[PDB]
């Protein structure tokens, strides 16, 4: 199962939204999750099975499903947002991971 | 649920290492443990898995490295231990150490270069 | 010696792709397949049953589309047989309906042939049944099925996986005998959907059938030879049958393994092409095409006998197997008595002096014999006619005789034994009700029962000829019967106030008919008191002209009417019956 | 290397507890079975080959207790088998799948575990259970897939989805009967595959298969080979051979040695009525066709009788008309809603009687959820059926005579319905049931006040008319029709002496006599397919 990101780079600033993107080849019944990547290499999962989040993460981080896009949406961007992001399926043996997202600020 | 890696360096392709995976605040025996490491030109690459006490302790691996990295744990200072052999061909990453792959990858560690 | 030969076959949305095979008379070729092989396409392409190619060489002659007919014999897994008939008799019917010599001595011979070559004598004289009541195991029934094939002495037959549904046992004892029957000089083509171990061996051709591709065939020696040349050699004690089914077919599971089980298949067939097997079979086909020194091709036996003698002997046949089967009679003749004894036990009498309920207590008895008698009709055509309807729609592909024939030896047959029981019901439950007792009476409204019993039961005939569900239909016959009897009858509607489109559908109904010489038959001649709610009925011909004013004119016409709904009915069936040979 | 070999191996829901142990110790079965004696322990694999089974049951069915009385010992986990110790302890997996088409696995695994686990279990731990049971399975791309057989899931994945509702609660020992019956043969690899990892846990695992051709003799742990009942070979199957060519018996090259060998010769009672009644509700109303058929028969049969008997236009209707009118309303819906209660009713009769001999729940909440299920849709036909009809007639105008009128329509057709229950769980087969309802239907037709004066009956067709709710029906109509317009016409007949109130009070006495005999003969009667 390969999982295409979307986008690889973005420009955004503070009190805007954005929302990322992750298709997959096949069906995994979403069972999606997301890894963010902070610049010193501190890695941390801040949404499970893509509609869940985690505890102690801020609640402006949400997830949805339409069709066969699952769709990271961030509100009220602020300076703790500049990082990698990745997408990661576990429905199916082995896991892969996704493309990347650079989201800078 | 802490996990710090120890054990990077640099060495030239033909020799063999070893790093360490040291973890706190959970039990070690009743969860999987995986190694999965980050190459600058690859975006995310899991390479080994350790199953936990149901599984009499198996191990598994990727086909790209099968055959040539070993992972083993130690239950009596809960430490995971992963043994590269024949290195720095294409094997130079971040390596992490995680906790869970089939239940989503939480709990992610700090990584060292190799 | 006789030989079959299949040159750049194809059928087409494609299931075959250039299918070429070559097969002699002493041996006999098993064909093997997934589920989306394609045998069963190829059997019937080569038995004659939407577009297909290639050439079919029989004794070298080129046979068109229109011969295989006449050459090829196709065995069925159905296995459908009447339960109340003997293997004499049936084999004799058969006979009789294929063969027309004379008199009935070749017919004997051929019968006691065909059962002592099958080992059919020693129960010769036993009725077929069920073999979960006591009948003739399914071996016995597959070998009577496989006499009745070779009655028309053939020389080509396919089968038609004859080995499913049987056990171990059944499944060894028929591969030997179809062994046996090819080894006595005759080409057999059979398919097998999960061969045994111990049958590896026995049979002379392996051919294998992917997607409709031919894999491979040739002789099992031949195969193991070629399967191990390729690289995959059979390992010990690993039923090679599997092996080569496994190794010659697709897994669709993921999107990488049957690629790759795709790839294995296409370089194994490319590489079975490339063999001298394909050559050698492809040379022999055109060799034995040019020799012109061998005989031609070896037809049937006798010729298609006249309609009216096939029609004679399938109505002999229905009516063996009806008067054997005591609960069919019972029902047919018991029926009625059964409905008219259940409506003796809620009325009991009718009270012909006063008004409390006289004319309402026979309104209601003649709207029940009305909703009534095409509803046994229907019951009867369900409970008997799907057994016939199968016998018919596979002894018709053997070009032995028509269905529409067969439908009319069943009405035939239904005939008097719907007359006798209708009869019955009227003579024990008409006189004791006290329903103005005379004997022309008693006749017509006995005719007048009984022609929508036939009438509903031809209905249900033709619906059951069309459609293959009896319970559909059933139901279908039950609500139609219903609408018939509340619109056309004028017992609760008042016709004369009833909608235009509702008055036009009562013209087409035969409730009307029967409803209207009913109360014309009945509120005739009698008399009424009431010692002004409704008492304005004194006399029966008031009721009459209230419901229908000018029946009492056109009794007879109505009689007529009535008769023309019965005929004509089973035209159409006949039409029906028809559209059958060109839906299945 | 023919097969897939990409998978995982990895377990993630295992048994936790003591392993389980089965003796059998000279047992014989009669009504064939002769000296079977074995013993097996969590954590191997045992598979019975040959022709096991003397009749309709199979050795597995006569092992566990179902069937033909046994004349031997078995022993579970120590103490002699019984009833409730192998309900306790026994998981069985037939060979024919019943489960519900309009649902998915998520939501059908959600209330198998509603239904199993104990009501001290808070939601998350039921979760996890699904979720490990669908992780153990690699169930996890078809997750939300429906199971109807619809497109639906396939036959691997139904059997994976099946044995997972029955891993739920998470058994010490299961059984298994033909689980690649009607399989390809990858799938029934994967299948073997999947049953040899659950047995690799702590858990006992028995199967039955008839014929092990190639790679399911390989794929055995233990095997037992019968032959009319009586046992030749027990312990490892690659040694099998080994064996017989120790007596005397080789055999031969390019042969599968299993044939040549057999030719030869907590929770409570409220939660459970609420999961039926919601899961009931959720496979109905997501059944398209079937509800478009009961609408569209229904607006038939109404619209065409009130076309039939139109009362707008030039000429009113009369009396007679009248009486035939409601006659007909009260008679004709009882054929369609006996015919569809009863089919749906032996549509499920396999999967009712499953799941009362398993154990989810004894015949309390089954009752009152399949009522309030058939509720809604069953009053929305009766709208359907009776309101679009009153205004086409043109009958007596009002809010109150149509409202009685529905009320009344409402009840008959309500005590039809369970009139058809009944019937259907007092018979075992379709068509007996069918014949014996529409008896009683005809004989209450025949007991009505409208063919036969309902007054020259001596004492049986009164004492019928008495419990005949088509005469009730049309008594009730009538006396809403013709009352205060007019008590004259219903004097000089026999329609007037029983009041509206004790015509409804009669018709709901009967629905629950007719409730009472539908628990009877639930509970008393099984329901055998
Ligand atoms: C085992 C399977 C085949 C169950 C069989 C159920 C069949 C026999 C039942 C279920 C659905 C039913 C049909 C569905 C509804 C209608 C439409 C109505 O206008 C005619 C009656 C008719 C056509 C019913 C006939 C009886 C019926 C055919």
């Amino acid at each position: 199962i390969q999982m295409t990101q979307s986008p690889s780079s973005l420009s955004a600033s503070l009190g805007e939204r954005v929302s990322l993107t992750c298709r997959a080849s096949q069906e995994i019944s979403g069972y999606l999750s997301w890894l963010q990547q902070k610049p010193d290499g501190t890695i941390q999962r801040l949404i499970y099975a893509a509609f869940s989040l985690d505890s102690g993460v801020p609640k402006r981080f949400s997830g949805s499903r339409s069709g066969s896009d699952y769709s990271l949406t961030i509100s009220s961007l602020e300076s703790e947002d500049l990082a990698h992001y990745y997408c990661l399926q576990y429905a199916s043996y082995p896991c892969t991971f996704g493309g990347g997202t650079k989201l800078e600020i | 649920v802490k996990l710090v890696e120890s054990g990077g360096g640099l060495v030239q392709p033909g020799g063999s290492l070893r790093l360490s995976c040291a973890t706190s605040g959970f039990t070690f025996s009743e969860f999987f443990m995986e190694w999965v490491r980050q190459p600058p030109g690859k975006r995310l690459e899991w390479v080994a898995v350790s199953r936990n006490e149901a599984n009499d302790y198996t191990t598994d691996y990727s086909a790209s490295v099968k055959g040539r990295f070993i992972v083993s744990r130690d239950t009596s200072q809960n430490i995971l231990y992963l043994q590269m052999n024949a290195l720095r061909a294409e094997d130079t990453a971040i390596y992490y150490c995680a906790r869970d792959a089939w239940m989503g990858f939480d709990y992610w560690g700090q990584g060292t270069t190799v | 010696p006789h030989s079959l030969g299949i040159l750049h076959a194809s059928y087409s949305r494609q299931i075959l792709k250039d299918v070429s095979l070559y097969v002699e008379s002493g041996q006999i070729m098993c064909i093997l397949g997934s589920s989306g092989s394609g045998k069963t396409t190829l059997l019937d392409a080569m038995s004659g049953r939407g577009t297909f190619l290639g050439e079919v060489y029989v004794n070298g002659r080129a046979l068109r589309r229109e011969q295989f007919q006449d050459c090829f014999s196709y065995v069925l897994q159905s296995d459908t047989l009447l339960s109340s008939l003997t293997v004499r008799e049936t084999l004799h019917y058969t006979a009789l309906l294929a063969i027309r010599r004379g008199n009935p001595g070749s017919f004997q011979k051929k019968v006691e042939a065909v059962m002592a070559e099958l080992s059919l004598s020693h129960v010769a004289d036993r009725l077929i049944g069920n073999y979960s009541l006591g009948g003739i195991s399914t071996g016995e029934r597959r070998r009577v099925s496989i006499a009745a094939q070779l009655l028309q002495d053939p020389k080509v037959m396919l089968f038609d996986e004859p080995t499913t549904g049987l056990d171990c046992m059944t499944a060894n004892q028929i591969v030997v005998l179809l062994v046996e029957l090819a080894r006595r000089n005759r080409i057999v083509v059979l398919t097998i959907h999960q061969p045994r171990s111990e049958l590896f061996q026995l049979f002379d051709k392996i051919a294998i059938l992917s997607f409709g591709e031919l894999i491979f065939c040739g002789t099992p020696a031949e195969m193991l030879d070629f399967f191990n040349d390729c690289g995959y050699p059979c390992p010990e004690h690993s039923n090679p049958f599997d092996f080569y089914m496994d190794l010659t077919s697709v897994d669709t599971q993921s999107k990488e393994r049957e690629i790759e089980t795709s790839k294995r298949v296409q370089m194994i067939e490319s590489a079975y092409k490339k063999s001298a097997i394909c050559h050698k079979t492809l040379k022999n086909i055109e060799r034995m095409k040019h020799l012109k020194t061998l005989p031609m091709v070896p037809f049937k036996t006798k010729d298609s006998p006249g309609v009216f003698s096939k029609l004679g002997v399938l109505l002999r046949r229905v009516t063996r197997n009806l008067v054997r089967n005591k609960l069919a009679v019972i029902t047919r003749l018991l029926q009625n008595l059964i409905m008219g004894l259940f409506l003796l036990f809620f009325v009991l009498r009718v009270r012909s002096n006063v008004l409390k309920g006289a004319i309402q207590d026979r309104v209601g008895l003649l709207y029940q014999f009305v909703g009534a008698t095409p509803y046994t009709g229907m019951l009867n055509a369900v409970n008997l006619f799907p057994v016939l309807r199968a016998v018919s729609d596979q002894e018709s592909q053997d070009g032995l005789y028509q269905k529409w024939q067969m439908m009319l030896a069943y009405a035939l047959h239904v005939l008097p034994f719907s007359v006798v029981a209708t009869m019955i019901f009227s003579s024990v439950c008409y006189w004791t009700l006290g329903l103005h007792p005379e004997v022309a009476r008693f006749g017509y409204f006995s005719a007048a029962l009984l022609a929508p019993h036939l009438i509903g039961e031809f209905l249900t005939l033709v619906l059951l000829g069309i459609v293959q569900n009896p319970n559909i239909v059933n139901s279908v016959v039950a609500l139609l019967s219903i609408a018939g009897v509340l619109v056309g009858s004028g017992f609760l509607r008042n016709i004369q106030e009833m909608p235009i489109p509702f008055k036009i559908i009562s013209y087409f109904t035969f409730q009307k008919y029967c409803s209207e010489i009913l109360v014309v038959n009945e509120f005739y001649g009698l008399n009424f008191t009431c010692g002004n709610p409704m008492c304005a009925f004194t006399q029966g011909i008031q009721f009459i002209e209230k419901t229908c004013p000018g029946a009492t004119s056109r009794f007879t016409m109505n009689f007529l009417i009535l008769y023309s709904f019965i005929p004509a009915l089973v035209i159409l069936g006949i039409v029906v019956f028809k559209i059958r040979d060109h839906l299945i | 290397r023919l097969f897939s070999s990409e998978s995982d191996n990895s377990l993630y829901f295992t048994y936790s507890g003591q392993p389980n142990t089965l003796e059998v110790r000279d047992l014989n079965y009669q009504v064939g079975i002769q000296n079977l004696s074995f013993k097996v322990r969590s954590g191997q694999m045992l598979a019975i080959i040959g022709s096991s089974g003397c009749g309709r049951a199979s050795l597995l069915d006569v092992i566990t207790g179902r069937g033909k009385i046994k004349s031997g010992q078995i022993w579970i986990n120590g103490q002699p088998s019984s009833p409730q110790l192998v309900r306790k302890c026994v998981a069985h997996v037939r060979q024919h799948n019943q489960l519900l088409p309009n649902l998915t696995v998520r939501e059908t695994l959600a209330f198998i575990a509603q239904m199993r686990l104990p009501r001290t279990f808070s939601q998350a731990q039921r979760d996890k259970r699904v979720e490990d049971v669908i992780a153990e399975l690699r169930l996890r791309q078809c997750a939300d897939t429906r199971v109807g057989n619809v497109r639906g899931l396939s036959g691997g994945e139904r059997r994976r989805v099946s044995i997972g509702v029955q891993l739920l609660w998470n058994p010490g020992i299961l059984i298994l009967d033909e689980p690649t019956s009607g399989l390809d043969s990858f799938t029934a690899h994967n299948l073997v595959k999947t049953l040899s990892r659950l047995a690799k846990g702590n858990r006992l695992v028995l199967i039955s298969l008839h014929q092990p051709r190639s790679d399911i003799f390989r794929l055995f742990d233990l095997v037992l080979l019968m032959t009319s009942g009586t046992p030749i070979y027990l312990g490892a199957a690659q040694h099998m051979v080994q064996y017989f060519t120790a007596i005397g018996y080789p055999c031969p090259r390019y042969s599968n040695p299993a044939d040549f060998y057999v030719d030869l010769t907590m929770p409570g009672a409220v939660q459970q009525f609420t999961t039926l009644i919601r899961r009931q509700i959720s496979n109905d109303f997501r059944d398209l066709p079937t509800l478009l058929i009961h609408g569209a028969e229904a607006c038939l049969m109404s619209m065409t009788i009130g076309f039939l008997y139109f009362g707008h236009g030039s000429i009113q209707l009369s009396f007679m008309d009248t009486a035939a009118l409601l006659f007909m309303i009260g008679a004709l819906i009882p054929f369609n809603v006996i015919l569809d209660v009863i089919s749906k009713c032996y549509s499920e009769r396999a999967m009712l009687y499953y799941e009362l001999e398993d154990g989810l729940y004894t015949t309390g909440p089954y009752f009152f959820a399949k009522i309030l299920g058939e509720l809604p849709e069953h009053c929305a036909y009766i709208i359907i059926y009776g309101m679009p009809t009153y205004w086409l007639a043109n009958l007596r105008p009002g809010l109150q005579p149509f409202l009685l009128h529905f009320l009344l329509v409402w009840l008959v057709v309500f005590c039809c319905r369970i009139m058809a229950l009944a019937a259907a769980a007092l018979l075992p087969t379709f068509h007996m049931a069918s014949f014996f309802s529409n008896a009683l239907y005809n004989s209450f037709y025949l007991a009505g006040g409208f063919m036969i004066n309902l007054s020259s009956l001596w004492t049986v067709p009164a004492w019928i008319s008495k419990v005949s709710f088509l005469r009730w029906c049309f008594e009730g109509l009538m006396k809403i029709q013709f009352s205060r317009r007019g008590d004259k016409i219903l004097s000089v007949m026999e329609l007037d002496s029983y009041p509206l109130y004790a015509i409804y009070l009669i018709v709901i006495g009967l629905s629950g006599g007719f409730m009472v005999l539908y628990y009877v003969s639930l509970r008393f009667i099984k329901q055998k397919p």
